[PDB]
């Protein structure tokens, strides 16, 4: 008698449910002056969820509240903002933005965004350091940070001429770097005049608006920027010229702000050396379906490789991509457990391999129309 | 269970020595025509058949019998041949076989030596399931049992097994 | 992989990893054999060796007949068949020993059988190989 | 899991007859059916497991029943997808 | 399955379990063979 | 992908040395009957078949086996022949072929030397797709790549190619 | 020539496998296939 | 077999009841607990955990678990000596 009585068991063998990690958290690190009106310590991350909370934490008129006002006037996002103190020299200002680690083993500058998931359960997907990303030292440490968080580090070049932006984007060659060249000319209510904004947080609000409006698979490269009053050093896009000054910067993988009163973003390409990862849509959708799978399969780490285990991972992995296909994120997919890799030796070591092939939705950056006249139907006006 | 050619060669020798006492010497591959009423079995040709759905090889063998006799005993050698033909109407040789099909009986001209001039070819076919079946994947041994396990058995492992 | 949890599991040491320690982490025993480097295989081999060997008290010498092997083995395959649909064993085979059951050893009266089984391994590394292709892009035409 | 555990304490030594597995299963289908039309579950499938009811498992007094069902999930995110189209715009012609 | 009553049925000993002692618990004899374990099979065999 | 006769000649030698240890010497064109249980493969005739719709040549080859043996070991040479026939019921020789069709097995009279008097012809047919297919117009080489152009390539142009 | 030669920066030594030739050539034939239906090339062949 | 019997046999505040409370808060299992007295020197408390056969011929210490099936019909298939297992002396007895 192993057991004499009723044995009611819960077998727990079904397929699971994979959700997306919300794709719209913005990492921010800009300077501010700490004091009595600012309720934030000058290196710790603060979870800003509203425009009033960004003013209560960093103070009205700070250089990081002006970047939170840029996001919250366009979209409604979650900002994991670090905040730093002003350095005396601009050569050592880049060392405070990058930061690193403290004497007590605490990440200080941009590295404090790695604590965004461990402290607030909000991992940043848009890495924005407005005003400081024009330096190559910060942007190299923001691209390496964007490979830790699978984020899109939004850059902004200098507000000088267009050759200064082409020479700045030549240095990177990384697929997690999205660069917006022309500086936004925005209204400043502190001096009652129009200042020049670094135009990085205004593109950050455009990424976080299309994720709430059109989806994470949608490029923000045709949508309006709201808060601006113009654009410093205006770029030219007339109607359909492929030799315009705006198109020559998108050809050099630099996004721009084009129209009169500066109300369009123009450009969906990252600074990728490979032509595969050129579009910022494909880089964004890949990091979202690589992080949903990794953080959604933490139930299956010691479940035991049976025949119904691989069958109920795949059928729970097929339903994740199928719920993305009719949603509009992907076009088609083919999820299958690899027969050539799940050998009797690789299974005995505890290694199971699944393949998720899929095609993303490419943004239709060049719709062609081939208009012609002919005389094929000319004999149709005869009855 | 299944048949073998070595079990078949002995049983055709076995029955024909029992039923035919006038046949002095029955063998499946003899020689040396030492005396008059000798019978020399042979093999002519083995042909395929309709393959059954298991791992059996269907074969019909032309089991050939040659009755060697010196001349002057011509009537005495057909009476040896008449004993074999009357056997083969229903004969399965007690081996779970089909009954053998009689084919022909006639005087032939051998390639071999012709001291015994008159020879009578007697050939017949019967089907064989020589291929090992896949209906059962094991055997049936009688005796005491020993039980071993996966990474500890083979011929080089005597003390691994147990017998309680 | 730079974490001090995976640097401790590579010494065949189970750990307690989560925030404020709410789960175990590790299947490795302290074995120098690559086969027995799993706490599932050691726990299941020692539980089916104890099941079979301490379950044959009735199989003592009591008129060993031809139907003795059909009573032990078909009561032994049916135990391993109950382990398979329970989920304990992926694949098994209770087969007679081909290289040891000789005709010279049949006269000794000691036949040999082998009980092999493939234990269910824990999926300690569920790899996923996700790629972005351009194969189904022509599917967007109608 | 506790309605089944505390409701089947009569069937601990009844004896496996054909009417025993008939009346445990059909007494268990009526429990889930009374949960389905009450609104607790959506559908169910109660059946004696064929591969787990072996001839050797039944000989030890072990008999297995499978109860599969689906819960009613709380609609925490009801999505509404509004589109403004011009399909029925030519309906104002007659 | 780790109760004190089940550990005695596992050692082939029937018990009396519940509050006010109103159940018999255990149907196994003291059989060394697993064939004749149940007292039902021993009783039906001697009757037929 | 497709088969070749040289890959076919080695694989029939390969399997028959593995499955038949009593066969001392297996070869596809041997000679020199140096010892008793020798087996000499041959080729009798290769015949056409229904041509498929690509550039394959359908051929069934009478793969002929001759079992040469000195007299006095007549029973020992049919047991060699019984090992080959039981193989050929399902055998595709691990080469993406059709299973071989057994044809006949009988004693013949060779044109060759008759020191080994008793010979057993064992012939069988199996289809072959020897013609190169037109389904793919290229090959699959592994390695690093070099790219050239129209009026600048061939074997006499090494520095035209590039490899970035 | 400027399209093909200045378009293979990704084809540097990064674990050259058996599927490296299927990734270069079928991305090279598909570029020349785009040139044919554009009207740039009458006939082409990318052959070993 | 229960948390009541583990406190009735060894008492609260014992170092082995604190081990039994660690098991019964997570699972519900059969524990074959030996229980030893505290030794003065920690170099010989590991020898009191292992023990062996006594002068009378009775197994004492960790080796008393071998008499778990012959007495309680429950062979201990999980050997746990919490605390004193960080020594090579006691853990080799846990392996043996």
């Amino acid at each position: 008698s192993f057991f004499h009585g009723v044995t009611v068991t819960n077998v727990d063998i079904g397929a699971r449910t994979i959700a997306l990690p919300a794709s719209s958290v913005i990492g921010l690190c800009d300077v501010f002056t700490p004091g009595a009106q600012a309720s934030a310590k000058p290196n710790v991350p603060v979870l800003l969820t509203s425009k009033k909370d960004a003013a209560a934490a960093f103070g009205i008129g700070s250089s990081i509240y002006l970047a939170c006002e840029a996001i919250y006037n366009r979209a409604q996002a979650v900002i994991v903002a670090v905040g730093v103190e002003t350095a005396e020299t601009p050569e050592a200002q880049a060392s405070a933005v990058i930061g690193g680690i403290s004497a007590a083993g605490e990440r200080t500058g941009l590295q404090a965004l790695l604590d965004g998931k461990s402290r607030f359960n909000a991992q940043p997907r848009l890495l924005v350091a407005p005003g400081h990303s024009a330096q190559q030292a910060v942007a190299t440490a923001m691209d390496g940070l964007a490979e830790k968080l699978r984020a899109i580090a939004i850059l902004d070049g200098p507000n000088s001429t267009d050759e200064a932006a082409v020479a700045y984007a030549k240095n990177f060659g990384s697929k997690r770097l999205f660069m917006v060249d022309p500086g936004v000319q925005v209204w400043d209510s502190a001096t009652n005049a129009a200042r020049n904004a670094p135009a990085s947080a205004y593109a950050a609000g455009l990424f976080a608006w299309t994720d709430a409006e059109y989806g994470f698979w949608s490029s923000p490269s045709n949508k309006e920027i709201k808060g601006v009053t113009g654009t410093s050093r205006p770029v030219e896009f007339l109607d359909g010229d492929e030799t315009c000054r705006a198109n020559l910067l998108n050809n050099a993988n630099i996004a721009t702000i084009i129209r009169d009163d500066g109300y369009r973003l123009w450009g969906n390409r990252t600074l990728s050396s490979d032509s595969k990862w050129a579009f910022v849509t494909r880089v964004r959708t890949m990091d979202l379906v690589m992080d949903a799978i990794l953080a959604g399969h933490k139930w299956a780490v010691d479940r035991g490789i049976t025949k119904t285990y691989v069958k109920d991972v795949t059928e729970g992995l097929r339903a994740f991509m199928r719920d993305l296909k009719n949603q509009g994120a992907v076009i088609n997919f083919e999820v299958y457990a690899d027969p050539d890799l799940n050998s009797a030796s690789q299974l005995a070591q505890g290694k199971v391999y699944w393949n998720i092939r899929f095609t993303d939705v490419p943004p239709a950056e060049n719709p062609n129309f081939r208009v012609e006249v002919t005389d094929q139907w000319l004999t149709e006006v005869l009855d | 269970q299944a048949v073998t050619l070595e079990a078949l060669y002995a049983a055709i020798e076995q029955v024909l020595r029992e039923r035919l006492p006038e046949a002095q010497l029955i063998g499946f591959w003899p020689g040396v025509p030492e005396n008059t009423p000798a019978v020399s079995l042979e093999i002519a040709e083995l042909l395929p058949e309709r393959d059954p759905g298991t791992g059996e090889s269907a074969l019909l063998c032309r089991l050939q019998a040659r009755i060697m006799v010196p001349p002057g005993a011509d009537r005495q050698a057909v009476s040896i041949a008449c004993g074999i033909v009357r056997t083969l109407r229903e004969q399965t040789w007690n081996l779970s076989l089909q009954p053998a099909r009689f084919v022909r009986s006639a005087v032939d001209g051998s390639r071999e030596e012709l001291k015994s001039l008159r020879v009578w070819l007697v050939e017949w076919t019967q089907s064989l399931r020589l291929g090992d079946p896949e209906w059962a994947w094991e055997d049936q041994p009688p005796g005491s049992l020993m039980l071993g396990f996966d990474p500890q058995t083979g011929p080089g492992h005597e003390p691994d097994y147990f017998a309680p």
